[PDB]
């Protein structure tokens, strides 16, 4: 495969950068994220262009360019 | 260290969000809020629960039978009574630690030095003229300026904080930061006849233009679209759209021809949303903690959109 | 009123349920009435408390100790006595809120602060076939979404976070973070003053495998023989226990050993908010002692042999845990924390403010409307951000997802696999830790799926008490056995498939599905040497590098 820099932005306007191989299972990226950020995995939801990203989806499949953006949304459960 | 144990227990859950310093700022802060219909009432409720030093609620208008039969600061049947005055009661109960004052004199009649007892001023229900005279005054005096309004399903806020210093939290504590606002005048009058401009107009919600329309109908008729006069008001709107699109160079469909349906009166849940946001912008402004949104917030209650636009420099 | 013919009659027409009356709660009730919702049901299981007063605007200091639901209704009524509100003060898990009950509503709205009640309400609305709008806040954030049987995913289509769990040996033997010391102090409070619980011992664990190559006296028993004497408890916990740990020396080969404390030495050797000060050891010690004195009293004020329930708001329970955790901390060379921080970690306090709840409750009614006029196809999950996203969005409306076919709740004949040791696990553990606690059932009936239908658990008080203590293998349960769990109240039925396993790690009683340390550790170094032999030859499937 080839590589892309992708950026993950949080609600808490955080902004983590990643270099990923176009063939990667994006779950690997989610796991990468939760580790560099200390959060348990399905404490999150990753969005590319308003649309969900499941574990096995791929940067190729979703048609991902260089510099592209992923948005993480964490579900509050207080209230 | 020097708030009471009483305050510590009630502000507990906010102090854990934004710290004792920020809350000490709030506590030293005095706020002028103008107009007490739906949006104004939300802001009042929000800033009083936050525990500003004091809130002065200014409205010269009285309760009409057109005014909503339900208003949470205002016991039923209080028609004929001054708005600000009817309100004061329920509002002050929200938080005895806050000095909640009223004022009944029309905002236009107010001298420059009257504004200087306030660390922030926020305008609801004002005509464009008012909005400009006041913004300008607040610029002359280094007062934090806000305006906001609800129109049926839409709402917006606006902010002018001048040269604004704030601290943020650093994501692995505290960072000093600066951000620069510009007059309402410059924000409501963009030269779209530019290259920068016509380029950025692609990324600019139609709601900015819906604003202009609505501000006009307000200047020429001195009230906002009422519902039990729908037919009359709809045409006036359709009209005004065009004259204003003309005067900066916009094609009469970049703002839908259909907007007229959903911008009548005030939808209570839109007041809540926009009043939640604006109130929080003000809190942010006074405690100088966290970045404040660069000038406009536009809420579309049909789509569930909330956009933040930088419109003026 | 300002809404179109169909919709405004539908709103004066319908009955709605708002579950919970806190931050989102009061805010919602107000919006629903001002939007003209004439018929409204309101339920909260709780009274008013002072920390509520910064975001639950229907309630004033004069109202502390009264029902959240009732006072809420009183307060709306003053501004709009037209409005119809029925106000229940009670948990929605209470058996009176059956399917029939839920069937009256056209809409149910959550205003809750926990996952258990949400898992229940999710189930009631699948069962009563009623759309529900779910929502949540914390600090500056929160969200709203719609759930519709047959259309969208349900609350539990996707695993959410579980409450953070710590290995017993980490709590009792080798703490290394303040959270371990605070969890230790909660457990101790529970041994001394609450319901003794074996999963919550605070005494050192001699069976820690990190420490291997006549009983000693338990905590409650040692308390009882000394009559809950503050100073003897001190010596026992912060000295004799530590001496013993030091005996377990394979634990301290790389970690700094705990240092035991002596009561008399500590007494001989003796801005921000008050609660934000960190005190000295002496002070914590003295507070530990005073705290026992007071709790021994609270305990004698119980009627009929009952126990204390731990509460962050009870001064002396909070002091007990503050002082005990700080001392455990010190003993293990960690810097002590303030009551304010400890209260936060011990209570799991979520920061909360008014505006955030106001924004969410606002969104709730708007999505309500859309649902109620067949615009369900316009409904979204709306996120509230702190800062605007790259496309300038502060509220980010997002596409509903459809029902996940492998959901263990909303699917047709829902089914799970559970891995456990059928010889270690008891019926009671099945009942409480698995069925009630993990699968969130409220009063389960559980049988073997064997057409005789051997009973294990009944929801009928004192029917399967005798079975509690028996291991599962005593019924023949083993690999591949299949159980059937019913919560008649939630009208929910779940088949559990047992995977037998012996290899789980003595604190880990189950989990849901769905020489040679010198060879198999020096093999990781060249399973990583080979993994990035193919990485650096343009030829490896999965590869992610962190930058910044
Ligand atoms: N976020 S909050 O703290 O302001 N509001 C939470 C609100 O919800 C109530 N609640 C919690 N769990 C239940 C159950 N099981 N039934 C009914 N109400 C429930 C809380 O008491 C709190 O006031
Ligand atoms: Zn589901």
């Amino acid at each position: 495969g080839e590589y892309i820099k992708l950026k993950v932005i949080g609600q808490d306007s955080s902004e983590i950068h990643f270099k990923v191989k176009m063939t990667t299972h994006l779950k690997k990226l989610k796991e990468s994220y939760c580790q560099r950020q200390g959060v348990p995995m399905n404490s999150l939801r990753f969005l590319f262009e308003g649309q969900r990203i499941a574990d096995n989806h791929t940067p190729k499949e979703l048609g991902m360019e260089e510099e592209d953006v992923i948005e993480v949304y964490q579900e509050q459960c207080g209230g | 260290g020097g708030i009471s144990e009483e305050e510590a227990a009630q502000y507990d859950r906010q102090i854990r969000l934004w710290g004792l310093e920020a809350q000490k700022r709030l506590r030293a802060s005095r706020v002028l809020l103008v107009g007490l219909k739906g949006l104004g009432a939300e802001i009042a409720k929000n800033l009083i629960l936050a525990g500003v030093k004091g809130l002065t609620m200014l409205d010269h208008e009285q309760v009409t039978p057109e005014d909503p039969g339900a208003q949470f600061l205002i016991r039923t049947g209080s028609v004929g009574r001054n708005r600000a005055e009817a309100s004061l009661e329920r509002a002050q109960n929200l938080n005895p630690m806050v000095d909640v004052k009223v004022d009944t004199e029309d905002i236009e009649k107010k001298p420059e030095s009257f504004f200087t007892q306030f660390d922030a001023v926020c305008l609801t229900c004002c005509s464009r003229d008012v909005i400009v005279k006041v913004d300008q005054i607040c610029h002359k005096n280094s007062i934090k300026f806000f305006t906001g309004d609800v129109f049926g399903y839409h709402g917006y806020t606006f902010a002018n904080l001048g040269e604004h210093e704030f601290v943020e939290e650093k994501t692995k504590t505290m960072v000093k930061k600066k951000v620069v606002f510009c007059p309402v005048k410059e924000a409501l009058e963009v030269d779209w006849s530019s290259e920068k401009a016509k380029a950025a107009l692609k990324r600019t919600t139609s709601d900015y233009f819906l604003l202009q329309v609505l501000l006009k109908f307000r200047t020429d008729k001195g009230r906002d679209p009422s519902s039990d006069t729908y037919e009359e008001d709809s045409e006036l709107l359709l009209q005004i759209r065009n004259d204003v699109l003309d005067s900066l160079g916009i094609s009469p469909d970049l703002l839908p021809e259909d907007f007229v349906r959903y911008c009548f009166s005030e939808m209570a849940p839109v007041c809540a949303v926009v009043g939640g946001i604006l109130a929080q912008e003000i809190v942010k402004a006074l405690s100088q903690r966290d970045p404040p949104h660069n000038n406009f917030f536009f809420f579309d209650g049909m789509k569930g959109n909330g956009i933040v636009e930088c419109l003026g420099p | 009123r300002g809404l179109p013919r169909e919709l405004a009659e539908a709103v004066a027409g319908g009955r709605v349920l708002v579950v919970g009356a806190g931050g989102i709660g009061c805010e919602l009730l107000k919006n629903l009435v001002l939007t003209g919702f004439s018929h409204i049901d309101l339920i909260d299981l709780d009274t008013i408390d002072v920390s509520n007063l910064n975001r639950q605007f229907l309630f004033q200091k004069k109202h502390v100790g009264r029902s959240k639901a009732q006072v809420a209704k009183e307060s709306v009524l003053q501004f709009y006595p037209k409005a119809n509100i029925v106000a229940y003060h009670d948990s929605i898990m209470n058996p009176d809120y059956n399917v029939e009950f839920f069937r009256q509503f056209i809409l149910v709205m959550n205003a809750l602060d926990n996952r258990a009640a949400r898992n229940h309400v999710n189930r009631m609305c699948l069962a009563a076939d009623v759309p529900l709008i779910e929502s949540g806040t914390a600090g500056y954030l929160g969200q709203v979404t719609t759930i519709k049987k047959g259309v969208t995913e349900c609350y539990e289509c996707h695993p959410k976070p579980t409450q953070r769990t710590f290995p017993g040996c980490t709590i009792r033997n080798t703490p290394s973070e303040p959270i371990h010391c605070i969890v230790w102090a909660k457990y101790l409070f529970n041994q001394l003053f609450g319901e003794e619980d074996a999963d919550q011992e605070v005494s050192p664990d001699r069976a820690d495998p990190e420490a291997a190559w006549i009983k000693r006296i338990s905590t409650k028993e040692w308390a009882k023989s000394t009559g809950y004497d503050p100073v003897k408890l001190f010596t026992k916990l912060f000295k004799d226990d530590i001496r013993y740990l030091l005996t377990m020396d394979k634990l301290w080969r790389k970690r700094k050993p705990p240092v035991p404390l002596d009561w008399a030495e500590v007494q001989s050797q003796g801005l921000g908010l008050k609660d934000q000060q960190v005190l000295d050891v002496k002070s914590y010690a003295r507070l530990f002692s005073k705290s026992i004195e007071t709790l021994r009293v609270h305990l004698a004020e119980k009627g009929d042999g009952a126990e204390l329930i731990w509460d962050k708001d009870d001064p002396s329970a909070m002091d007990f845990v503050t002082s005990a955790a700080n001392l455990r901390m010190h003993i293990f060379s960690m810097n002590m924390k303030s009551r304010f921080d400890i209260k936060s970690m011990a209570g799991n306090i979520i920061p909360a403010i008014a505006t955030t709840n106001a924004v969410i409750a606002g969104l709730i009614v708007l999505e309500g409307l859309k649902i109620l006029s067949g615009k369900i196809d316009q409904c979204r999950t709306i996120f509230l951000n702190k800062q605007p996203n790259p496309r300038k969005k502060l509220l980010v409306p997002c596409a509903l997802d459809p029902p996940n076919p492998n959901c263990y709740v909303c699917a047709s004949k829902p089914e799970v696999t559970v891995r456990l040791n059928v010889h270690k696990v008891t019926v009671l553990t099945l009942q409480d830790k698995i069925v009630k606690e993990k699968f969130a059932m409220v009063a389960p009936d559980v049988q073997i799926e064997d057409g005789k239908g051997t009973i294990l658990i009944s929801s009928e008080e004192g029917e399967t008490e005798a079975n509690n203590h028996k291991k599962l293998s005593e019924f023949g349960i083993r690999n591949g056995s299949r159980l059937q769990a019913d919560d008649f109240l939630q009208d929910y039925t779940l088949l559990i498939n047992i995977l037998h396993s012996e290899d789980l790690g003595k604190d880990v009683e189950f989990e849901v599905v769905g020489e040679r340390s010198r060879k198999r550790k020096l093999d990781e170094k060249e399973n990583l040497s080979a993994k990035r032999s193919r990485i650096e030859q343009k030829e490896e499937l999965d590869d992610v590098i962190a930058l910044d």
